[PDB]
């Protein structure tokens, strides 16, 4: 609910400088789960998906560092939750309220990825822990490394908002499209890529990501397989 | 025995299933449900567990089953049935209540709860 | 008898999986369906349930639990069959229908659906 | 008996399962799928059933039928083979096909299709 | 043959399926699990093996392993219950040790882990 | 008889699984895949079936398809193992492989593959 985990592949001296932004104006809810606005379709998200726990980003750290093409670090960040931080899922039932379409697949990945969005840039004043995600080739598990820590960050304690997102669009109804999520069912937002990691003209050339569709993965498991 | 017999059968409405063990009890199968009110947070989570090759409601195990998974990964506000006082098995109890699982219905927000009900 | 009697097994055309019960009947398990109008409209809800171990229609249990389980993750436009006046238990008959569900289809337009159909 | 059995057993590349349906046809039950090339070009689309208790490939019915359904949900592009003049029934033929589902080989390409062709 | 069995049978807390196995030994089928930490803090994996006919856990394989499968596609924190001295066979207990999957709890947050626990 | 018998049993680590099939040959329904290397380095895919009815590796048949699929669903380099001439048909083992799966493992790239590799 609080200091929500962000994984980058980049040092922190660039993210504590330039934090994560906005990528694009798709402001709309649903193909945020879907994975339209993320780095799979048009991706041009206005909010930046954070997890709520530590174990969803040795996720994503396990996910990306398994496919022998991921040639970089990655680093855990912590942010501070502010007024612009919405949980998902008083935002989708209010949505489902009006008229919304939010089936049962991508209404099973908001328990699966604790997800917060921001409606802002995360600026660097919000980030508070920078711990390097190191794969060893012993035993194969991600592992913490060198924890970053500066003065950056402001004493507010402010909790993450749980209402409803502003300025929402009307709920899209039917369209049951994939989902996207990458790795062990973690929605593709959470992606690199699926930020506006742009700081130089070649700052970040890492290998993007294979998408898969989870909703036959999660077909997969709610039934008898 | 039935599951809206309503006399036998007790439900909570509007308990979103939150955790889910699986075992094995003297030779079968076994699934507890553990889940808490969706809206908001009252009384005591109830704990219903239902034992294949045990009890009178072990032909709807797997019906239920695949049924609670459904329930635990899609979080649903469903009804739950379960059927007090018929597990005997002293550390079973001290861990999970006499409650059996005889019933899941789905339902949505506070209105038309699914499933037989009480007049 | 088969899930294409038009005189005898009804269908509801376009209409969406709203709730979804499960429980154990006398002998056996069962599942519910309170499948409305998909498109909105003022429909009496078709209330249709499947008993494994009742009427002819409990050989196509299993089937019909899982892609009633599919079409309810799925809010598709869905023809569901139904055999009318199959249960007797009366305490079912007051808190279900006697709509026995025997087919369910995948309406994909507004004009016509998958499988049989009066002429 | 093989689906690969090109000299009677005929087959259908790159066709997506647009619509789905399930019931049972006398005792058994049965699911029957209805494909469209997803080029677009075929006019006339492919109606493929399978019936759990009737034909020769009733043992391939609950994985056919899960294939299925996995391939129905993630809209893939899957080559799909059939028998010809199988059902007997003039309600069943009248109503779908005379086709029998036999087997649901996924490709992965425009131009690469797995699984059994025809030289 | 319970899963609470502290004396006999143990178990890891907030442990993640990293990696699973599945295959056939001595003509049945078995699936193992690499179950890790859920952080960098541990070094050892805990290698939990069940076959589905040896041993008094072969009936609750079926069970397990879509549990376990769950918590596999969804890496979550989950407490396994594991045995002892279960498997004798020598390749078998030099690739994977002797424990034997008998159970699986979610594990929700860190405050407490779902089903039997040491007090 | 067991997957991880390497002077039986071979296996390739870290290959994607590219086609699935599905089908049936005599009674039984077998299942065939099509995986390549996951770096693109490999020159030939390699095909494995798994007769439901027919070789000792059929009681993996329920436990080898469900996995593969997954396997299939999330494209996730996985080491699987196979059994080579295992198959009779000629017609079978023409358009696909003469080798079995039974056994399929879940590698984490690199050198790390939870299974019974011994080299």
């Amino acid at each position: 609910i609080d200091f929500v985990y962000r994984v980058d592949p980049n040092p922190p001296d660039v993210i504590f400088r330039d934090g994560f932004s906005l990528l694009g104006y798709n402001r709309d809810l649903q193909q945020l789960i879907s994975g339209r606005s993320c780095a799979g379709g048009s991706s041009d998200s206005r909010y930046i998906v954070t997890t709520s726990d530590i174990n969803k980003t040795y996720a994503i750290a396990r996910a990306y560092y398994s496919h022998s093409k991921f040639k970089g670090n990655l680093y855990r960040y912590k942010i501070r939750a502010d007024n612009n931080f919405y949980s998902l899922t008083p935002s989708v039932n209010y949505l489902e309220s009006q008229g919304g379409h939010f089936n049962a697949y991508e209404k099973s990945m908001i328990r699966l990825q604790s997800e917060y969005v921001s409606t802002l840039s995360i600026l660097p004043e919000n980030i508070q822990k920078a711990v390097a995600l190191v794969y060893d080739s012993s035993t194969g598990q991600i592992k913490d490394g060198t924890s970053t820590i500066n003065t950056d960050y402001v004493s507010i304690s402010s909790v993450s908002n749980p209402g409803v997102i502003p300025f929402l669009p009307e709920p899209q109804a039917n369209t049951q499209q994939r989902i996207d999520a990458f790795g062990s069912l973690i929605s593709s937002c959470f992606s690199i890529y699926s930020v506006c990691q742009t700081h130089r003209g070649q700052k970040t050339e890492v290998y993007k990501m294979p998408f898969y569709d989870a909703r036959p993965v999660i077909q997969f498991i709610i039934s008898g397989n | 025995e039935w599951t809206g017999d309503y006399e036998n059968i007790g439900y909570f409405s509007h308990e979103v299933i939150s955790e889910f063990h699986v075992g094995q009890i003297d030779g079968g199968a076994y699934f507890c449900i553990k889940a808490v009110k969706a809206d908001g947070s009252r009384s005591t989570p109830l704990i219903a567990c239902s034992v294949s090759n045990e009890s009178v409601w072990a032909p709807s195990f797997k019906v239920l089953l695949e049924q609670a998974r459904y329930f635990y990964v899609t979080e649903q506000s469903v009804r739950i049935y379960y059927d007090h006082n018929v597990w005997t098995n002293q550390p079973f109890v001290n861990t999970f209540s006499t409650n059996a699982l005889v019933g899941l219905s789905s339902c949505s927000a506070a209105t038309d709860c699914f499933g037989p009900g009480k007049p």
